[PDB]
């Protein structure tokens, strides 16, 4: 904003404002698992 | 003006004014499991 007023005298002002702000959040969770079981033969048995 | 004096008077003002905000969303998630039974120790492949 800028007013400027002569009646006999000079007069002049001037006023300059800014404001810029910016934020900004990266994320990333990941949770994986895998389990696996095997049995196995060994023919053999206990039958005895 | 008119005689006799002068008077003069001037205002300005202006305003600006300017907002943006971005955002997107993107997520991938896929499970897959299995299970088997399979009657020498070479088939174990």
């Amino acid at each position: 904003s800028s007013s400027r007023k002569r009646s006999f005298f000079r007069s002049s002002s001037s006023s300059s404002r800014s404001y810029t702000s910016h934020t900004n959040e990266i994320h990333k969770g990941k949770s994986y698992q895998l389990l696996v079981v095997e049995n196995t033969v060994e023919v053999a048995q206990f039958i005895n | 003006r008119v005689l006799f004096a002068k008077k003069t008077k001037v205002e300005h003002r202006c305003t600006t004014n300017k907002l943006s905000e971005k955002h997107e969303g993107s997520f991938i998630q896929g499970a897959e499991k299995s299970i088997s039974l399979i009657r020498s120790e070479y088939g174990a492949a």
